[PDB]
Formats: C-alpha cells, structure tokens, sequence
C-alpha cells in the first residue's frame, strides 16, 4: 500500500517524510486542488487533508478560519470527495490521508464514509475525537474498506497505550508534539526519544510528528530523533491567508517554504 | 478502561482528543474515590448547608392554581448562594479540582449563571478561575460578567460561531486540552464526556432527594410529576434522580422551542434533532443533513445549546422521562404570571418549566395532579431581557 | 393610651398629626392580638420557613480572618427570598394588614429592597401595593423598579427635597393621612411612630434568635459582639433583640460615615445629630442650628436617612449598645474584600457592618474574639453603583 | 383675650369668622408682609401664620411650594418672630395664630418658643405632629405664657377625644373637614354637624373648618353648620403663586378672595 512503500522508498535515501495539511476547499475548490499541487510539485511526500467542519474541537485559530473561509466558498463534504477524486487520478502513488472530526465520519454511517474514501483513493482517516478506547467501529469499518485508521501517540502516553495504537494503528503513527490544539507560534520542545523508541520497539506505524512544526529546524529534529517525518498545517495555511488577494504569489510563497521544509527531511 | 459505564444505552462515551483521556480518567478515580470518603462527603455538606444555604424550601402556590385541581410545588433553587442550582454541583467539582491538585478552573457560561457559580466557589475555595463566555451573551450579559470579575474570575469573550453557549464550551475544551496539568474543567452541565454526566448527576441529586422528603412530609405521598427544563441536563437530572426508581412518578424534562419548531429557531435537540458526536458525547444534536452542527436559539441563553445530555436521551429512548418544549412566549407568559401571582421572579430557563406546568393544569382544569416545577435559578438577571421584549413589543 | 409603652426611655413616641391616631391604635390592637394568636403565628411561621426560606445559613469566614485570633461568622440574610431580611417584616405586616381588613399597601423605599420585599409579598397576599421612592433613587436604581412593577407595584418617583428616602418617607406618610380606611402604612424600618418599631422589631428578632442557637450549636458559647449597620435600625434590631439580656454579648451598630463625619455628608445622626421630633418619632435627627431637617448622605441609598429609630438611640443612652460610623470608601473596601476572598457579593448596607468588623480584626490582629456581622442582604442592586466608582477612581 | 373678644363681637353681629393662612416670608419678608396686611384690610377676622420648615408633612404640594419659595428668601424662624412682632405693632387686636411643626417649638426649648410667642404677641400656637396624647409640655408651656393651644377635632374623632379636646384646647377648636394634607383641589364633603354639636355641649372653644375650604359657598356651609368660622391656606397661596411676577395684581387678586370669602362668613 502507499505508506508502506512511501517509507520502505524514503528509508531507502535516508530521507523523512515532508507532510503538509492543508484544509479542503480553502479559499475555493479551484485555488484549493492548485494549491495541492502546488505542495506536491515542492516536494511533499504525503498529504494530510481536512474537511471543513462547524466545530474544530483540536483546532487553534488559524485552521479555524480556513474552514470558515471553506465554508463561506459553499464547500461541503460532497465536493471534498469529489476533489479527492480529482487529485487521486492525477497523482497515482502519493498518501493521502484524511483528518476528520468524527461526526462527519458518524453522520450517514461509519461504514459508509469509509467505502466512499475508498471509491475515491484515500489511503488512512484520522478522527481527531475518537479516542483508541471508542475507535472500535472505526477502525473495523476503516480496514474492511483497506483505509488504515491511524492513532495518535500523545506526550502523556502510559504503556498501555503505546501497545494498543501499535496493534491497532496502520500506515503510520501520529506523534503529537505538545499538549494543546493545532498552532503554528506553539512549538513542542518536549523530547519525544522514549516514545519514538518504544512505538519502533512494538512494531507500530511510522511516526509522524505533527503540531507546532513551522520551520526545517523542526523537521530536522523531528527525523534525528528517530521520527519517519513531520505534519505541518497551521504554517502552510498561514501562508494562504496572507496571500487571500494574491493568488500567485501564493503559490510561489508555498512552494517556498514546502521545498526548504522538505529539504530538511533530508539526511 | 473506565470504573464507571461511560454509557447511558447508545448515549454518551469519551469522544475526545486521545490527549484528555488521562484527565478523564484521573477524575473519574478521584470522584469514585471522594464518594467513599466521608470526610469529603462531610466538607461537601457543610459547604452545601453552611455556604450556600440547603435545604431550599419546597413552595406551594396557591395563587396560580386557583380554580383547577392542579396543586403546584415550586422547588426552591433560585434561593441557593448564587441564585441557582449550578452552586451545588461547583462546591463538589471544586473539592474535586483541589482533591486532585489542581489550582486553575476553566468554565463556560451561558447567561452567566455557571460563570458567577464558578466564580464564587473559585474565590471561597482559592482557585484560579477563568470563564469563557459568548461574545454575544457577554455583550447583553454585562451584569454577571462584572458579579464574576468581582469576585476574581477572568472573563473571556469568544467571538467564533454564533458566539454563545456551544461556543464558549468549545473554547473551554480547548484551553483545557493544552492546560489539563494544571487546570480542572468545571463543566456546567450533565454533558460532555464521561465522567461528567455521573458526576454532575451525582452532584445535584439532592434536589430531587430533599423535593421527595419535602413531599411526603407536605401531602404524604409522591408527586405525580416533577418538571425541570433542560439546556445540557444538569437541573432536571439532579430533581429527576432519586425518583427514576418511583415509577410512578413522571418525569418531564423541556427544551426551548425558541421562536418555534417549525421555525428552525430551537434548542430542542432531543426532541427535534438527531443522534451525532460532538463535544465529547455521543448524544442528540442539532444538525444539517451534512453532519455540521446547527446553532440553537432560544429567548434564554442558558438553555441555548444544541445538544442535551445522554441520560436524558437514554431515559428518552426507553420510556421512563418524557420531553416537551416550550416556546420564548409561553416561557415569558409563565415569568410575568409568577412575578405578579406569587411574588417569584424565576429564571428564564426555569420559566419554560412552569410554563409547561401551566399548560399541563389549564389544558385539563379538573384533572387532579400533583406537579413539582423544578425552580432551578432566580430571574434577577434577566429582567434587562424581559424589558426590552416588552419595550419592542408595545407592552410598556 | 395604648397596650404598648411607646417610648424607649426619652426617645419614641406617636408624633402624627391627630387624624393618624386611630389607625396606629388599631394596628397596636390588631398586633398585639396577633402575638397571642396561634393561627396567625403558624401562618407567619409557615410563608418564613416554606416561602422566604427561614432559617438562614450561619456561615463562617475562613479567608479573611487569616493570620488573626478573630473568629467571624455572617448570618446569611442575603439568602432570604428577595435578598435581604426586609422580606422577614414584610410578610408579617402583610398579615396583620389582611387582619385589620386593609385592601393596599404603601411602602417607602430607598434602594429598592423594601420595595421589591413589599412588592413580592402584596403579590403573594393579594393586596394592592403603591410604593414612593426618591426620584434620585429611582433614577439610579431603574432595575429595582422595574422588579417592582413586574411583580404588580406602583412606583412612585418623589422629586422634592433631596428626592431620596426620607422624602419618599415624608409622600408615604401624607398619603396614608388620607388613606388609612383601605392602605395599611408598610414602614420599611424600626423607626417611625409607636407601634412601628416595636412591631418590625419582633418580626425581625428571628434573625437574632436563629444567630444564638447557630452559634451555640458551632462554638458552643455566644459571641463577644454582633455588629450590624444602622439606617433606620430593623436589621440592627433583629439581631440585637434576643441578645439584649446577654450581658456579655456585645451589640454594635453601624451608621454611615459617607464622605467622612468631618464633611456633614454622612447619616450617622444617632452620634452626629441631635434629639429632634420628625417623622411621628422624638429621636435623634441631623438638623440645623434653627430645627431645620438636615439632608443625610451615604453611598448606600439603603443608610440614607437623617433619623434612626428610638430604640437604638435608647439601647446606646444606657451603654448597652455601642454606635459607630464606617465612611463610603470603607464599605467599598469590605464590599471588594468579600467578593473576591468568600465569593460572596453583599449589600452596600452590610458592607458597613462587615468594614467594622474588618477594622476590629485588623487593628487588634491578636485579639481573640468570635464575632457574628449581620449580612442584612446581597450586593447584585448595588453592582452598578460600584462599577461606577471603580471606573470614575480609574481602577476599572 | 384676643380670641374671646372676636368670637364676642361676630356672635353680637351673628357673623362667622373667615381665617386667611400663608406661610410667613413667602414670596419674600417684605411682600409677605405686604400681603398681610392686604389680607387684614381685605376682611380677615383672624391670621394662621406658618414658619417655613423643611419637611411639612401636613401640607400639600401647594404649602410645600410656598415653604420653599420662603426658603430661597433666605427666611428663619428668627425672622418670622421679628414678622410677627411689627404684624401686632401695627395690629393690637386681631388673634394671630402659628401653624408649627414640632421639631421647630422642640429644637430650642419647648417654654422658651412659647415664650417668644408671647414677646411678640402671638395668641395661639397648632403643632401639627403633636397629638393630644403627646401635648402636655406644649400645652402646660402654652398657658404658662399666655398662648392658647390649639387642638385637632378629625372627623373620626372619638367621644374621649372630643372630651379631650374640650377640655384642653384654648382660643379656637381646629375641625378638620377632611383626611389627608392641605390641599384647596381636595374639598371635604363630610357632614360635620355631629362633632361641631359635640364639642359645643362639650364647651370646647369655638370651632374654625380648615382644609378644602377653596370658595365662598364653603365658608357659608361651615356657619351654617354650626361652626364660628373658616381657615383657607392652599386657596390664598395659589394667588400668591400665580401672580410672583405681578405684585400689585397679587395683591388685588388677595383683596377680591378675601373680600368674597368674608362676605360668605355673613350671616
Ligand atoms: C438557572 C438555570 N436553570 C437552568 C439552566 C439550564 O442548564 P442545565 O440544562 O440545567 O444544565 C441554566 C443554565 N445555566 C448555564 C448553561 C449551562 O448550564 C452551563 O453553564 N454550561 C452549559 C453547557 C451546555 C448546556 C447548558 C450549560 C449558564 O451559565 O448559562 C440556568 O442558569
Ligand atoms: C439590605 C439592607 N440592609 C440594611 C438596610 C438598612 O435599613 P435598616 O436600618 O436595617 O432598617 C437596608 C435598607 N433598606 C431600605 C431602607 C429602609 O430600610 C426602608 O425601606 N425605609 C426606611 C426608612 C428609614 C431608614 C431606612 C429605611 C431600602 O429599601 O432602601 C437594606 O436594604
Ligand atoms: O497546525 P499544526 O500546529 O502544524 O498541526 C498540524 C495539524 O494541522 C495537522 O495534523
Ligand atoms: O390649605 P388648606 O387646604 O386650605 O388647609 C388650611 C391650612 O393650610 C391651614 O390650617
Ligand atoms: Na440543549
Ligand atoms: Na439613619
């Protein structure tokens, strides 16, 4: 599947993985899917994608108001689908993962919402408001559909959980930085050693690190102290907001600062 | 893993970000614990007694039943310290709070009544409290908001969404998210994730335990029904507890019916909504067709939330509590009849209930019924409201 | 004659013009009758208890006596129904003016709480109630109104004078002169013509009575001092009453110092003024060199009276009550330390009583003494006024 | 005395007394004064004289506005004395009567006031807030220096209280036609011939109506009734305040009222 052989070829040239988030239908559909190719073409080796949703519980102010500007476009669940169709049949190999809130996933049937991300080629659905302890229909559903349901390692993770989000996690492990909701200016300083090593030692997913990360000296650490890459959204998206009248200046901005983000995956 | 079933049949759960867990976990422990601890259970009591003022009295009205054979008992919790029941459970979340280590409080409020609670339990038992409050219910709310700042607390105004209730409970789980070492989150009602809708429950069960004793010593026998509008769950699940078991007893819980049901313009979810996952439960939402939580509304910003707690829906689904709603001009008739007839100025939250109980009395005037409205705050912080409705519309 | 001895010693008496008699002959009869009557104390008891919310909580304050030997409780007043003890006297009058065959009310009130007390009971009672108050009160105080007029009252701005209560006082009287066949008087102190203070003194010596059995059931002894502010003296008398015979029981009455004694803006007449003959009493009164009324001041509009009743001016000729005087900035530095140190928001009135105390605390920090403050009500009236000042003094 | 003497001659000329009452200073000591004598040679067979006091609680609006028009004249009691004693220089013989509030006869010494009273040559004093009950020091100062009291018959007067005021009163009885305060729009309508007979079998001094009595066919009513006369105050002091900026038509207006209401004492 796509993570697996994303990491095995990123392992292979000693490289971690560059994995931008951007907000699906932000500022339009249009600008949206360029913006999307935009970040591949730069560089990136995966992608995280959020559809909009009214209530972002994990979610500081700078992805709060890509939704609201999401939303003010008219984008709906149904035209996220029918982008990530789009992008799938342009770019073959690249992961592409969803950050979902779990109403969206609950709403017309678990069940469904998985066989859809399937028809249109997502590769794994994260839902920022399950927990491990609630994920039981969710991940069920998510493998009968060949969707990796992926789980979140937090800072403040006991052994236990380090166990059950390696057996029950795939394609790869979401390492949050720090406490707190998404954000740019918040940056993780914590050491993250101990956890990276203990998922390596149950055989979890790749960790990817995410929360806080706006600058290559982050992706840099991140992969020196044994993390397969790093998600960067808040930053990214920053990037459009700025550029609201600016359309190609942009992308130029993103492409920017996705080729030096990526160039620091680089070992 | 939970000591407690986080689950009321479908309803409720622990649908937050794996961050909080622990903390959920933590206090889950710690209630179980203080709840086999007397000498908790005894500095509770004498905060309840001593401080805020229990037992509230039980009051029949004999004015506004004349001529029916309805006899109406208005359980008294706009008399408690603050003015409403919200002080009970504060007093417990706060022991709690300092139970665990804790020296920082995070609240929503509505129209104040949960901020000034906070506030006041905050100050008495030397907690750093910080409030956050809708914008828009700050903006007509300014009196609570300087009660609370009085008293010490940080008020914070949330502008995001339709910038009231929903929206302060979001910010505050959000603070909570990045703050939980340091920082207990003192919901204000019985929703959210597990443990809370127990705990709150647990918390504010004395109402129901005291209008029973009070009761029986009054007319010797139950009520027929007891009544307590419903915002999140809080009032009505801590007057219906102790008579869940009394299956006579009914059990009538009313959501707002805002401008109308058929308006749209509602905060009745349990009723008129749908089963979701939001704000750490699964329970009955307000929703688009889509999965995108609606915004409430009702005259009363403290029952202005567009989901409800799951033991009220699960006491829905099987039968033993039914759900009413009642409109913003039933619940402003219901105000003025009090003030005049009985010298009472309830809550706007607490005037749906009595409205519902006078429909239940004048819809059938011969019917011989015994009725318990749950009073669960005071109105003084809604006469501002009530004036400038009666100013818009003529009436003075 | 009267059953009744009119006079505390020089101070007291019936100084009503001649037409007046009558009707305060009868209510002397009507209340003397009723003290005896066991219907009608079952009946009083019955709306303290059931309706208003007796007995109040006694509640300790363990933040703001830290690092003294002062011991200091508050009798919680402020938790009453209608949020202050004028409720207690209201409803008794309200009987006996049902005894006596009266239809109407006329009340005067300064702030507004004897309004609202008087206002939530004729609503309750089913008497028609007309309540006189300063124009500058009204106008500071339109919330207050405007909880009288919802529960049925007529307000009635008075504009002359100083156009606050002891003009509201004078309207109230000229009209019962020419109304006493229909409108019982509801004087809203312990001052005024016998048998007024006597009659509000023992429908508010409870206050007092429940202090005593509290006190003794927590400390086992009874206080070094009760302290309690002093506008026209019900709630000073309330709690003094059953402690009188108390020989070792200390009662300290509060007069408002406002801008300080030295400034002649101030209502402490009982150790600042001199014995005069005004409104149907020979007590001491502010008055000019030549006998004219002098204008009271206080930022408490509840204290703002150049009079105080005849029993305190007594109680103190004879030492056994001592009298003293708290200044605004004072009650507002009381009011602030208890909002934001017990999480309890008082009356402006109380404030005086509890500043007093706070000195006695603070000036002898190693002093051991139990104290009790009467907190006669709560301070959400008085938010407004406070904000106010905070924002004019730049703090805010 | 001055009272005996009058009451003797109008019952030779079978007349009724007609009784003026202003607030001594209103609008000013000088005009007051003027206004005085207007009331004198208009007719006035007696005078009631109030001193401005701060908190008149028998009076209506009308006296209340009459007793702050005297205030802002910078009027004292002091100076009503020194009022009183030029009236009786220029007018040995008619009976001069005070309308006082306690506080005033009280702030200084009770016998020292009625002391005053009889320096300046006062022949009667009313304390409106001072019941019968609570009379004795004023009466026994009273009558120590030669000042009749004055006492209040109220039409719901008792046979004790008739008894009382008989015995206790001097001068004149005042019959009160009414409940309330002063007023000359609040006209009293009671029949009061039971109480004038009262009082008469009782001895009690000769009976003056007083409140309401705004118009001559008033003034015939109470003669006719039985009683020695009529007081008018609120009446009087609405002409004062309608003509403050006209003094001479003030004083025209005074002298055509009191002409007409004396011409109804006539029997
Ligand atoms: C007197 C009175 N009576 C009834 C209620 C209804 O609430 P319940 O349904 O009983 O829980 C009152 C409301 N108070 C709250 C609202 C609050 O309760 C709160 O704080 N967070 C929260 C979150 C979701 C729903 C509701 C709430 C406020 O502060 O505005 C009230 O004030
Ligand atoms: C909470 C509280 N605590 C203490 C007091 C002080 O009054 P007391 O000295 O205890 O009698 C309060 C005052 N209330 C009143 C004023 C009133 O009492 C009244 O009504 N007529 C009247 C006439 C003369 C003097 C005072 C009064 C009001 O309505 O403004 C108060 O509200
Ligand atoms: O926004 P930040 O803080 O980069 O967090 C990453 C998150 O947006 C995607 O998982
Ligand atoms: O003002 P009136 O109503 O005339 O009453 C008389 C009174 O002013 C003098 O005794
Ligand atoms: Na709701
Ligand atoms: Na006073």
């Amino acid at each position: 599947e796509r993570y697996e052989n994303l990491f095995a070829q990123l392992n292979d040239r000693r490289e971690g993985a560059f994995v931008p988030f951007v907000t699906l239908g932000d500022p339009g559909i249009e600008q949206s899917l360029k913006i999307i190719d935009t970040l591949i073409d730069a560089g990136a080796d995966a992608l995280e994608l959020g559809v909009p949703f009214s209530d972002p519980l994990a979610d500081g102010p700078t992805i709060q108001n890509a939704n609201l500007r999401a939303f003010a476009a008219g984008v709906t669940p149904a035209q996220c689908f029918e982008m990530l169709a789009l992008i799938r049949e342009k770019h073959p190999t690249i992961p592409i993962g969803l950050l979902m809130y779990a109403n969206l996933v609950f709403n017309n049937g678990i069940d469904a919402f998985y066989a859809r991300c399937e028809q249109v080629g997502v590769d794994s659905v994260l839902v920022a408001d399950v927990p491990v302890e609630e994920s039981a229909p969710f991940r069920q559903a998510a493998l009968r559909h060949n969707i990796a349901p992926i789980f979140i390692c937090p800072p403040n993770a006991d052994d236990d959980l380090l166990r059950q989000v390696a057996s029950y996690g795939r394609g790869y492990t979401y390492l949050l930085s720090r406490s707190g909701v998404t954000g740019a200016e918040n940056r993780g300083a914590l050491p993250l050693h101990h956890l990276i090593e203990k998922l390596k030692e149950y055989h979890a997913a790749p960790a990817l690190q995410g929360f806080g990360i706006s600058s290559p000296e982050q992706v840099s650490a991140a992969v020196r102290a044994g993390a397969a890459g790093a998600i960067s959204g808040s930053a990214i998206v920053k990037i459009i907001e700025k550029n609201l009248a600016s359309p190609k200046q942009m992308l130029a901005e993103l492409r920017s600062f996705v080729s030096a983000m990526k160039a620091a995956s680089r070992a | 893993t939970t000591l407690l079933n986080p689950y009321f049949g479908e309803f409720g759960g622990m649908y937050v970000p794996q961050i909080l867990m622990p903390a959920l976990n933590q206090l889950e422990e710690a209630f179980v614990s203080a709840q086999k601890d007397p000498e908790f259970q005894a500095q509770f009591a004498d905060l309840l007694k001593n401080y805020a003022g229990r037992p509230t009295a039980l009051t029949k009205c004999q004015n506004i039943t004349a001529g029916t054979r309805t006899t109406l008992y208005l359980k008294r919790e706009d008399l408690l310290h603050g003015g409403a029941h919200k002080t009970n459970q504060v007093l417990g979340q706060a022991l709690l709070a300092k139970r665990m280590g804790k020296s920082e409080i995070i609240a929503e409020t509505g129209a104040g009544q949960h901020g000034v609670a906070s506030a006041l339990a905050s100050a008495l038992l030397g907690l750093k409290c910080r409030i956050y409050m809708g914008a828009k219910d700050v903006e007509r709310q300014s009196p609570n908001v300087f009660r609370m700042r009085l008293m010490g607390a940080e008020v914070i105004p949330v502008h995001s969404g339709s910038a009231t209730l929903k929206d302060a409970c979001n910010e505050a789980l959000r603070d909570w998210s990045g703050s939980y070492e340091t920082a207990h989150y003192m919901l204000g009602t019985a929703a959210g994730p597990h443990p809370y809708p127990t705990i709150v429950r647990e918390f504010q069960r004395m109402i129901g335990e005291e209008t029973k004793a009070q009761i029986l010593d009054k007319e010797g026998r139950l009520p027929d029904a007891v009544i307590a509008c419903v915002g999140g769950g809080s009032n009505a699940i801590g007057m219906f507890a102790d008579f869940i078991n009394d299956t006579s007893v009914g059990l009538i819980g009313v959501e707002p019916g805002g401008h109308g049901i058929e308006t749209g313009e509602h905060g009745a979810p349990l009723k008129h909504g749908r089963v979701g996952i939001y704000f750490g439960m699964k329970a009955p939402m307000m929703q688009t067709a889509d999965g995108q939580i609606e915004e409430s509304y009702s005259i009363s910003a403290g029952l202005d939330f567009p989901s409800v707690g799951p033991q009220h829906a699960y006491l829905n689904s099987i039968g033993r509590a039914d759900y009413v709603s009642i409109t913003d001009d039933e619940a402003l008739e219901a105000f003025k009849t009090l003030c005049r007839h009985e010298g009472i100025i309830p809550a706007l939250e607490s005037s749906h209930a009595l409205a519902h109980a006078l429909k239940m009395m004048r819809e059938q005037p011969e019917k011989e019924q015994l009725l318990v409205v749950n009073l669960s705050g005071r109105g003084d912080k809604d006469i501002f409201t009530v004036h400038d409705i009666l100013k818009a519309r003529g009436e003075i």
